[PDB]
RNA sequence: GAGGGGUUGUGGCGUGCCUAUUGAAGCAUGAGCCGGCGACUCACGGUCGUGGGCGAGCUUAAGCCGUUGAGGCGGAGGCGUAGGGAAACCGAGUCCGAACAGGGCGCAGCGGCCGCAAAGUCCGCGGCCGUGGACCCGAAACCGGGC
RNA sequence: GUGGAGCCUGGGAGUGAGGGCGCGAGCGAUAACGUCCGCGUCCGAGCGCGGGAACAACCGAGACCGCCAGCUAAGGCCCCCAAGUCUGGGCUAAGUGGUAAAGGAUGUGGCGCCGCGAAGACAGCCAGGAGGUUGGCUUAGAAGCAGCCAUCCUUUAAAGAGUGCGUAAUAGCUCACUGGUCGAGUGGCGCCGCGCCGAAAAUGAUCGGGGCUUAAGCCCAGCGCCGAAGCUGCGGGUCUGGGGGAUGACCCCAGGCGGUAGGGGAGCGUUCCCGAUGCCGAUGAAGGCCGACCCGCGAGGGCGGCUGGAGGUAAGGGAAGUGC
RNA sequence: CGCCUCCUAAAAGGUAACGGAGGCGCCCAAAGGUCCCCUCAGGCGGGACGGAAAUCCGCCGGAGAGCGCAAGGGUAGAAGGGGGCCUGACUGCGAGGCCUGCAAGCCGAGCAGGGGCGAAAGCCGGGCCUAGUGAACCGGUGGUCCCGUGUGGAAGGGCCAUCGAUCAACGGAUAAAAGUUACCCCGGGGAUAACAGGCUGAUCUCCCCCGAGCGUCCACAGCGGCGGGGAGGUUUGGCACCUCGAUGUCGGCUCGUCGCAUCCUGGGGCUGAAGAAGGUCCCAAGGGUUGGGCUGUUCGCCCAUUAAAGCGGCACGCGAGCUG
RNA sequence: UCCCCCGUGCCCAUAGCGGCGUGGAACCACCCGUUCCCAUUCCGAACACGGAAGUGAAACGCGCCAGCGCCGAUGGUACUGGGCGGGCGACCGCCUGGGAGAGUAGGUCGGUGCGGGGGA
């Protein structure tokens, strides 16, 4: 069970520790795609970005 | 047109130093205090300006016991 | 001479340069334009870094001899090889102390004898610091001797 | 959680005038493009890009280079102006929209809530509306209706010693009030949406303009498209990491590459020295003037034509009066 | 102007303003160490002199008293009150920490020496705690006997201990220090005032809401208590945003031009409008809006007139136009 | 291992105040004395010693009672981390996660560890 998320909303403007997220995350780019394993510290993380993000559940 | 007021002391720096479950050496202090808001349980001494520290190398342990005060311990590894 | 050069009609876009500022196209500074001159260096010391030499050692100074764009000699001396203490002094310890207490400051290579790598030190190089005007230009003034 | 993360030692700094905005306070006047702190953010240094008419800091978004390719963001899709004169329901008539408040109002629409009414309402027309009472505190008037410490009867279908107008008083009109007349609604509240007034300032006006009314305005619900230097496609550069391969030989994959003060790295060119008793040079040195050519990211370096007429100086190193 | 307490301070710490409130520059030989004993303020009732409150008795009374002094925290299961013995208001040190730019400041178990109290467990390196303070340098005093300029001494130093700071501008320039400049000068700043502009609109000017009450009668002809809402940007200011490598200032003269909250003339409604003359409000900016005395004046007062002798804006319009 | 009592802890008022009732064999207390140890800023009240005639009156223990005190939901709301909107402002809303205080229903006249003496 995993995550897919999308960062779709930039991050400029928004404060430091929302952007200290998306480096966790590894997502560095608009559009960007990544796929993490579904563990409660990494939703914490999405959960902290879902303003600026797009999450998928997969396989 | 002047001020009678603008007076105020230097902050002190007061409050509680290691929380619950910190792993302390004899002699760290723990609590900066005016007077015993907390009181030095097992294995804590206190000074005359009412600072608690560990007697032991140890672990802090808080208890509130109600009427009796609130109290830290600091259990021995 | 299926390309390029010159010119620019129309359409799109478009707030000089520098300086100083929280902020300048800015109605804040400087510049008419062009050419030439024009501002971070040097000596000595220091502190790191670095390229080499040698290594419990490293290195010479003034000179002297040679050379005539030839190098050599010269160990006086300097840094390092022990620290601690105001000092007497003791010394891998020493100082405080009554202490054999406690504390401060000190004290210590890889390999199959030879390698290597290293104290440290010498020289080159580079950054920055100290002393000099020390990045360059600029006072109003102060002082001396004359007119 | 492998990130231009973190920690330790040391070399070099610059900065120690901040500013807008959001939130939390103090000061101020629940003033200031005001002032002073806190958390955050952007500008500073992103006066680079889209939107906001224009505009540092509002919204969108972090610009390595190239493309006459594609998708989006905010914001937009009647014309200026790229995309809908797109679809469905409602509201507004004020050009409200396209700057303001107490407060005022039969503006408009949607709701609730009372009543009063075919035991005939409301409106209109039609009568009546009356004795005690020129009444009592009362005199200088106070006779229902100048203020009070009053509302009581009587004749009645009905009638407050009185709603408003009038008198100095009186009267008078006329209300609540009851009867007839027609023949179905009528009066009063409260709430919500959108509008109206209240709304005067100095060069010429204007919502950015034109112009817009079942909108091209506002509210609700949708589908499509346009739209940036964001994202994608393609090609290239550089650095870092990982592989090759063993080592800078080149390749492949991936990622980073806005930038002021400032730190670091790699280069270009100028003058001079070694190289050089050499070598280039009158079949033309240096310098000058051209070039749409070649190499280099660039500073530059070649090459060619003209000028010029005697100097110049390589690979590799060295030193500075070194670039306006 | 240093230090302490509380708040501001946004529930860790820290956090500013010429923000809101108070305190310190001492003290105590016990007001210190230890051992033992004791428990408040206040209310009610009772008691000679004796009272709101002196001292006594009883009942209730968890802490509102007390703790030398500010405030806060703490506190009777004592840190409060009383007594006995005492000097730990120790010497030599000090694991480990708090705080922190530095330097300071703070807490401190434990070991040794020699003690105090206690039967003992133990406590004691001043004071319930947080203010009661001052780095160096220079010098004094006691001790130590470490240095002693050929040597022995001595002079003079060092070391240990302690002293002399309203160095209070309290991180403290010298051992030693006030004014004036319109006779002024230089370097700078629109980092910072005076002018004008800007933002703001407290103050200013104007317009409204409410309807007490006035107006013989009658709230609204004309007025409008106490309160309430706005507009304007001409006043005085707030702020300090462009301009200090210069944005010339009051008043006058000259020349206009604009706003309208209108002074006159034109058109109106209401009137407590008989007429005539007025008052008040509405529409209206086309034109017009005199001459003189005083004073630098703007303004204002005055004289003589007038339909009227309006008020404001234009860098308090206009000095590369004049005056001064 | 059950009930009563006596010591001593823990939870820290759901354990308290008040009213009533109960207990003396045992234990505890008052009590009987003040020679002796010790004691009163006076007092054998207290502290202390030696006792054992009495009483559970005081105190203590154990019950019952909800007048006070104490505790107190559920539900709803305030406020709010994060995300969004609106207003010229004073300020006002929406989403997601969190969520009081007051008050209401109600609860409470304690629960429990260890040792000792007694009882069954
Ligand atoms: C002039 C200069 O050289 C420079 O200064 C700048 O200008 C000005 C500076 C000051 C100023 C006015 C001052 C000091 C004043 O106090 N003015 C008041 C009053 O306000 C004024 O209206 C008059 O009222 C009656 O008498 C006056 C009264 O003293 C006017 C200026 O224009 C700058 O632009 C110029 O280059
Ligand atoms: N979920 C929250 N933290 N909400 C905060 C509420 C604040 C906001 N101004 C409101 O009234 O809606
Ligand atoms: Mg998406
Ligand atoms: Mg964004
Ligand atoms: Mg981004
Ligand atoms: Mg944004
Ligand atoms: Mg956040
Ligand atoms: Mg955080
Ligand atoms: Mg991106
Ligand atoms: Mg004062
Ligand atoms: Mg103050
Ligand atoms: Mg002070
Ligand atoms: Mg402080
Ligand atoms: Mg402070
Ligand atoms: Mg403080
Ligand atoms: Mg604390
Ligand atoms: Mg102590
Ligand atoms: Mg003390
Ligand atoms: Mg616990
Ligand atoms: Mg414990
Ligand atoms: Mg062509
Ligand atoms: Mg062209
Ligand atoms: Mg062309
Ligand atoms: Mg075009
Ligand atoms: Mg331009
Ligand atoms: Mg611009
Ligand atoms: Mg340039
Ligand atoms: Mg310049
Ligand atoms: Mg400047
Ligand atoms: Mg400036
Ligand atoms: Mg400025
Ligand atoms: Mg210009
Ligand atoms: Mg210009
Ligand atoms: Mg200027
Ligand atoms: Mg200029
Ligand atoms: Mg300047
Ligand atoms: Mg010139
Ligand atoms: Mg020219
Ligand atoms: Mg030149
Ligand atoms: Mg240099
Ligand atoms: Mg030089
Ligand atoms: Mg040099
Ligand atoms: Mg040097
Ligand atoms: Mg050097
Ligand atoms: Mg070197
Ligand atoms: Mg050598
Ligand atoms: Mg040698
Ligand atoms: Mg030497
Ligand atoms: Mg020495
Ligand atoms: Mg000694
Ligand atoms: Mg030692
Ligand atoms: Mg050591
Ligand atoms: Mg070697
Ligand atoms: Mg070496
Ligand atoms: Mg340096
Ligand atoms: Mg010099
Ligand atoms: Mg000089
Ligand atoms: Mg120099
Ligand atoms: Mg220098
Ligand atoms: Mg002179
Ligand atoms: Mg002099
Ligand atoms: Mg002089
Ligand atoms: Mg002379
Ligand atoms: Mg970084
Ligand atoms: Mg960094
Ligand atoms: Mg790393
Ligand atoms: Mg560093
Ligand atoms: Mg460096
Ligand atoms: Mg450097
Ligand atoms: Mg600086
Ligand atoms: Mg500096
Ligand atoms: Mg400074
Ligand atoms: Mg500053
Ligand atoms: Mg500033
Ligand atoms: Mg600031
Ligand atoms: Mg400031
Ligand atoms: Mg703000
Ligand atoms: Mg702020
Ligand atoms: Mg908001
Ligand atoms: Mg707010
Ligand atoms: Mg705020
Ligand atoms: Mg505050
Ligand atoms: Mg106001
Ligand atoms: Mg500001
Ligand atoms: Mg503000
Ligand atoms: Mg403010
Ligand atoms: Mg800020
Ligand atoms: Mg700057
Ligand atoms: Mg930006
Ligand atoms: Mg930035
Ligand atoms: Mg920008
Ligand atoms: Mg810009
Ligand atoms: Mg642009
Ligand atoms: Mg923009
Ligand atoms: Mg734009
Ligand atoms: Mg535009
Ligand atoms: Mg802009
Ligand atoms: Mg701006
Ligand atoms: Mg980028
Ligand atoms: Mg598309
Ligand atoms: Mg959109
Ligand atoms: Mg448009
Ligand atoms: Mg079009
Ligand atoms: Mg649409
Ligand atoms: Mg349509
Ligand atoms: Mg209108
Ligand atoms: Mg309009
Ligand atoms: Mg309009
Ligand atoms: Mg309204
Ligand atoms: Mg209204
Ligand atoms: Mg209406
Ligand atoms: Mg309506
Ligand atoms: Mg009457
Ligand atoms: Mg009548
Ligand atoms: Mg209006
Ligand atoms: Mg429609
Ligand atoms: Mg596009
Ligand atoms: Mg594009
Ligand atoms: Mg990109
Ligand atoms: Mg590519
Ligand atoms: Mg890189
Ligand atoms: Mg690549
Ligand atoms: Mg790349
Ligand atoms: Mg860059
Ligand atoms: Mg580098
Ligand atoms: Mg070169
Ligand atoms: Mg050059
Ligand atoms: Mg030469
Ligand atoms: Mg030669
Ligand atoms: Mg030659
Ligand atoms: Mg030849
Ligand atoms: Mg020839
Ligand atoms: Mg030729
Ligand atoms: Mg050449
Ligand atoms: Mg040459
Ligand atoms: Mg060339
Ligand atoms: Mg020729
Ligand atoms: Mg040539
Ligand atoms: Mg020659
Ligand atoms: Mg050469
Ligand atoms: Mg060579
Ligand atoms: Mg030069
Ligand atoms: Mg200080
Ligand atoms: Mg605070
Ligand atoms: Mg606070
Ligand atoms: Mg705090
Ligand atoms: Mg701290
Ligand atoms: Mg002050
Ligand atoms: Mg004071
Ligand atoms: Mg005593
Ligand atoms: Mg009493
Ligand atoms: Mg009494
Ligand atoms: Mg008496
Ligand atoms: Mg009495
Ligand atoms: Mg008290
Ligand atoms: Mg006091
Ligand atoms: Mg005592
Ligand atoms: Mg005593
Ligand atoms: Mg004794
Ligand atoms: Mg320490
Ligand atoms: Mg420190
Ligand atoms: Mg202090
Ligand atoms: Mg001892
Ligand atoms: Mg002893
Ligand atoms: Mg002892
Ligand atoms: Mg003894
Ligand atoms: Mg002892
Ligand atoms: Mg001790
Ligand atoms: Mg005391
Ligand atoms: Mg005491
Ligand atoms: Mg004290
Ligand atoms: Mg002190
Ligand atoms: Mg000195
Ligand atoms: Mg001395
Ligand atoms: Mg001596
Ligand atoms: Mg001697
Ligand atoms: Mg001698
Ligand atoms: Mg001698
Ligand atoms: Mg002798
Ligand atoms: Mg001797
Ligand atoms: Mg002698
Ligand atoms: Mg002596
Ligand atoms: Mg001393
Ligand atoms: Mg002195
Ligand atoms: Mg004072
Ligand atoms: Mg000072
Ligand atoms: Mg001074
Ligand atoms: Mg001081
Ligand atoms: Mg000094
Ligand atoms: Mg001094
Ligand atoms: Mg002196
Ligand atoms: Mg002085
Ligand atoms: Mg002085
Ligand atoms: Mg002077
Ligand atoms: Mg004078
Ligand atoms: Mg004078
Ligand atoms: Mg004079
Ligand atoms: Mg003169
Ligand atoms: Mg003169
Ligand atoms: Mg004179
Ligand atoms: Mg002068
Ligand atoms: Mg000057
Ligand atoms: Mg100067
Ligand atoms: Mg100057
Ligand atoms: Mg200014
Ligand atoms: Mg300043
Ligand atoms: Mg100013
Ligand atoms: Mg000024
Ligand atoms: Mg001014
Ligand atoms: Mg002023
Ligand atoms: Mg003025
Ligand atoms: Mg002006
Ligand atoms: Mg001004
Ligand atoms: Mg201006
Ligand atoms: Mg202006
Ligand atoms: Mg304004
Ligand atoms: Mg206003
Ligand atoms: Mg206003
Ligand atoms: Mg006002
Ligand atoms: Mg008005
Ligand atoms: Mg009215
Ligand atoms: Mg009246
Ligand atoms: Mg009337
Ligand atoms: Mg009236
Ligand atoms: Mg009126
Ligand atoms: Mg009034
Ligand atoms: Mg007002
Ligand atoms: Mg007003
Ligand atoms: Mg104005
Ligand atoms: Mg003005
Ligand atoms: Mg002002
Ligand atoms: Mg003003
Ligand atoms: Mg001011
Ligand atoms: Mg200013
Ligand atoms: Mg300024
Ligand atoms: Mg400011
Ligand atoms: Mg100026
Ligand atoms: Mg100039
Ligand atoms: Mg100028
Ligand atoms: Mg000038
Ligand atoms: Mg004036
Ligand atoms: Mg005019
Ligand atoms: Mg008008
Ligand atoms: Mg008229
Ligand atoms: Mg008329
Ligand atoms: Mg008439
Ligand atoms: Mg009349
Ligand atoms: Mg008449
Ligand atoms: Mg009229
Ligand atoms: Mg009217
Ligand atoms: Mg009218
Ligand atoms: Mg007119
Ligand atoms: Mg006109
Ligand atoms: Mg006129
Ligand atoms: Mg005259
Ligand atoms: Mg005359
Ligand atoms: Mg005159
Ligand atoms: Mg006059
Ligand atoms: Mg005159
Ligand atoms: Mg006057
Ligand atoms: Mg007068
Ligand atoms: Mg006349
Ligand atoms: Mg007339
Ligand atoms: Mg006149
Ligand atoms: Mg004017
Ligand atoms: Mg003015
Ligand atoms: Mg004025
Ligand atoms: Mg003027
Ligand atoms: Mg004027
Ligand atoms: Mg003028
Ligand atoms: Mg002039
Ligand atoms: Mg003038
Ligand atoms: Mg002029
Ligand atoms: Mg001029
Ligand atoms: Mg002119
Ligand atoms: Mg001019
Ligand atoms: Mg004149
Ligand atoms: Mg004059
Ligand atoms: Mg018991
Ligand atoms: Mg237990
Ligand atoms: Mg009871
Ligand atoms: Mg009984
Ligand atoms: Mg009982
Ligand atoms: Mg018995
Ligand atoms: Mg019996
Ligand atoms: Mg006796
Ligand atoms: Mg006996
Ligand atoms: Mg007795
Ligand atoms: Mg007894
Ligand atoms: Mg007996
Ligand atoms: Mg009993
Ligand atoms: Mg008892
Ligand atoms: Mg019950
Ligand atoms: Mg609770
Ligand atoms: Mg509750
Ligand atoms: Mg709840
Ligand atoms: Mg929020
Ligand atoms: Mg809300
Ligand atoms: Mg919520
Ligand atoms: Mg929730
Ligand atoms: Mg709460
Ligand atoms: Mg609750
Ligand atoms: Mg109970
Ligand atoms: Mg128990
Ligand atoms: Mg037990
Ligand atoms: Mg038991
Ligand atoms: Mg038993």
């Amino acid at each position: 069970p995993r995550l897919k998320v999308k960062l779709v909303k930039s991050p400029i403007g928004y404060p430091k520790d929302q952007k200290a997220a998306l480096k966790a995350l590894g997502l560095r780019r608009l559009q960007q795609e990544r796929v993490l394993e579904d563990t409660p510290a990494i939703r914490g993380n999405v959960e902290k970005v879902a303003h600026l993000v797009r999450v998928e559940v997969v396989e | 047109g002047s001020t009678r007021n603008g007076r105020d002391s230097q902050a002190k720096r007061l409050g509680v130093k290691r929380y619950e479950g910190q792993v302390v050496r004899a002699g760290n202090i723990l609590v900066r205090q005016r007077g015993t808001r907390f009181k030095p349980g097992k294995n804590v001494g206190m000074g005359r300006d009412f600072t608690l520290f560990a007697l032991v190398d140890g672990v802090v342990e808080f208890q509130d016991r109600g009427r009796l005060g609130r109290y830290v311990h600091v259990r021995p590894l």
